[PDB]
């Protein structure tokens, strides 16, 4: 559904496929992605939902079910 | 003045959005060059980090 | 950070060098009484192969 | 920028209001002046007679 945008941008902007990623797991340490892949990361998603997210919440997505909490 | 600074606002948004754009296209392509380049060659004879 | 700008390249290429060299050998060299010793030890090799 | 000025309107719109009833009060001055200045002509023309 909808979350086919999250589960798919999150694998074009780290390498991974889309069933690669684990919802216990953490972008941060977890998939490979530094502070700067993170910041593309999330960014990407800001971009890709035509919305904004500030630094605060931004900062609150080091976990890969965070990707879609704040969204749906 | 304040509403010029607020049209400032929505000027600056389209240069940052238009920016946006440039960065998520740019990944979409280092994503396919170093998934090439791990034959070997990324270890350390292209990434001269010097 | 203007310090640390300045040095950094120049540790950079030293560790770059440092990694081929050691990886070049079976041993792994820590420090400059480590790189000694190994010369001591790369003499007794010549010395007996000869 | 943006929340400073969403910040600065909100302050901007509180002191627009203070100063609208501030202009109302000076027309009701205004309307209490006219009557005053009335009321010296007719302490003046009560005096005369």
């Amino acid at each position: 559904t909808i979350e086919e945008r999250v589960k798919k941008i999150i694998g074009e902007q780290l390498g991974v496929k889309q069933e690669e990623v684990t919802n216990n797991a953490s972008f941060v340490e977890d998939l490979g992605a530094d502070s700067l892949d993170t910041v593309e990361l999330v960014m990407a998603l800001e971009e890709e939902f035509d919305t904004e997210i500030p630094d605060e919440e931004a900062e609150k997505i080091t976990t890969v079910q965070a990707a879609i909490d704040y969204i749906n | 003045e304040m509403e010029n600074v607020q049209k400032k606002l929505r000027k600056l948004e389209r240069d940052y959005y238009q920016i946006r754009e440039q960065v998520v296209s740019a990944k979409a392509g280092w994503c396919a060059v170093m998934r090439m380049v791990k034959d070997n060659g990324v270890e350390r004879r292209l990434h001269r980090r010097e | 950070i203007q310090s640390l700008t300045a040095r950094a390249p120049v540790w950079l290429a030293a560790q770059d060098t440092l990694n081929q060299l050691c990886e070049q050998s079976g041993e792994t060299l820590a420090s400059s009484n480590d790189v000694t010793e190994y010369m001591q030890q790369l003499l007794e090799r010549e010395r007996e192969a000869t | 920028s943006h929340k400073q000025l969403a910040t600065e309107q909100y302050r901007h719109v509180e002191m627009a209001r203070e100063l609208a009833e501030q202009s109302g009060a000076s027309s009701d001055l205004e309307t209490d002046h006219q009557a005053a200045s009335d009321h010296l002509n007719l302490v003046q023309t009560a005096m005369r007679q």
